[PDB]
């Protein structure tokens, strides 16, 4: 059924979001970051204020 | 090898900065 297809799509997205929630945050979301922790020249790409 | 990687990082920096402007 179409509803069932929606359910597979949703369950895939829930698996992705659960994995993302478990995963350690990106360096930008760690609060304090030193040059060693983050990739070298990571701030070059990113836009920071 | 390391020099080429540094060059590639410089190219990425340059193209991103170009996209900004």
């Amino acid at each position: 059924s179409s509803f069932e297809k929606q359910q597979i799509e949703i369950r895939k997205q829930i698996e992705q979001l659960e994995n993302e929630a478990v995963a350690e945050k990106k360096w930008s979301l760690k609060g304090e970051v030193k040059a060693k922790d983050r990739p070298e020249d990571a701030l070059l790409t990113e836009e920071l204020e | 090898t390391l020099a080429n990687n540094v060059e590639s990082k410089l190219r990425d920096d340059l193209e991103r900065l170009k996209k900004i402007r």
